[PDB]
């Protein structure tokens, strides 16, 4: 049974998400323009930088997250940012043509755009697999936002100090998600849905590793690093 | 040392 507190948590996360994800994509006009070697890196760096900011905003509204210290908050966002972007991006992702469609042609991103930002199939293939696997869970929006929150608040991120506290915050979110699934997700789509959602978080850790290794490479080239944003540099190092 | 991230968290 969903306690009143569990329902409150869900309502908070739904609203935190509505406040930080603008499904009109109007802000995308302000980025450096997409150009179609690393022709998409300026635009995609702007896109990611913008979304890091939204993710930080979302994190701040996660019940329990502001009980954390600044350090722990920073550490969780530093390690989770790229993962949460991948997760949240599932909302624009379309299987019709395995692209992220943000309202117009200019802001329709496919695998070729992703390679024009310096990535290879090392990232691109598990990323598309991930988006398609996520899309196939047909998550309720309640499940989607709970999974983003669970992703951010993980006690095993590198740098975490008060792991017991991060773990208690994450437990309350997991128990809420497990309970939501049981009470509100009909079979057959509920079938081991929890375990499947957790598998997607394991897939994100893997994508994060790929991200880091490629980012480390791209960094040792100051001419490319110069095209990033100050936020991206601070968050990804 | 994370001034911008720190600032977005405040
Ligand atoms: C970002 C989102 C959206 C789409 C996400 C996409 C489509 C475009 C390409 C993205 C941003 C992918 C990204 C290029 C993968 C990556 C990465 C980092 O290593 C990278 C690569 C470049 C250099 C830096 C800065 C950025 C450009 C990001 C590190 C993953 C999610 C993809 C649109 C909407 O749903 C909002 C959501 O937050």
């Amino acid at each position: 049974k969903l306690s009143e507190e569990q329902q409150h948590i869900i309502a908070i996360l739904l609203d935190a998400h509505h406040k930080t994800y603008d499904p009109t994509y109007a802000d995308f006009r302000d980025f450096r323009p997409p150009v179609r070697p690393l022709s998409m890196l300026p635009h995609l760096a702007d896109l990611v930088s913008y979304s890091i900011q939204k993710v930080i905003g979302f994190a701040k509204m996660i019940p329990g997250f502001r009980d954390l210290t600044s350090d722990d908050q920073i550490v969780l966002l530093k390690s989770s940012a790229i993962e949460v972007i991948m997760l949240r991006s599932n909302q624009s992702f379309t299987m019709d043509d395995m692209s992220w469609d943000c309202g117009s042609q200019d802001y329709k991103y496919d695998v070729t755009d992703v390679s024009k930002a310096g990535h290879t199939l090392e990232l691109i293939e598990p990323l598309i697999k991930f988006q398609v696997g996520l899309k196939k869970l047909n998550l309720h929006e309640e499940e989607h936002v709970l999974l983003m929150a669970i992703c951010i608040v993980s006690p095993d991120r590198p740098g975490v100090q008060d792991a017991k506290l991060v773990e208690a915050i994450q437990d309350r979110l997991s128990n809420t998600l497990q309970t939501y699934i049981r009470c509100r997700h009909p079979p057959p789509g509920s079938h081991q849905l929890y375990a499947k959602m957790i598998q997607k978080l394991a897939d994100l850790r893997s994508l994060n590793e790929e991200h880091s290794k490629q980012y480390r490479s791209l960094s040792f080239q100051p001419e490319n690093s110069m095209k990033l944003t100050p936020l991206v540099l601070e968050v990804f190092g | 040392n994370h001034p911008m991230l720190m600032n977005l968290l405040k």
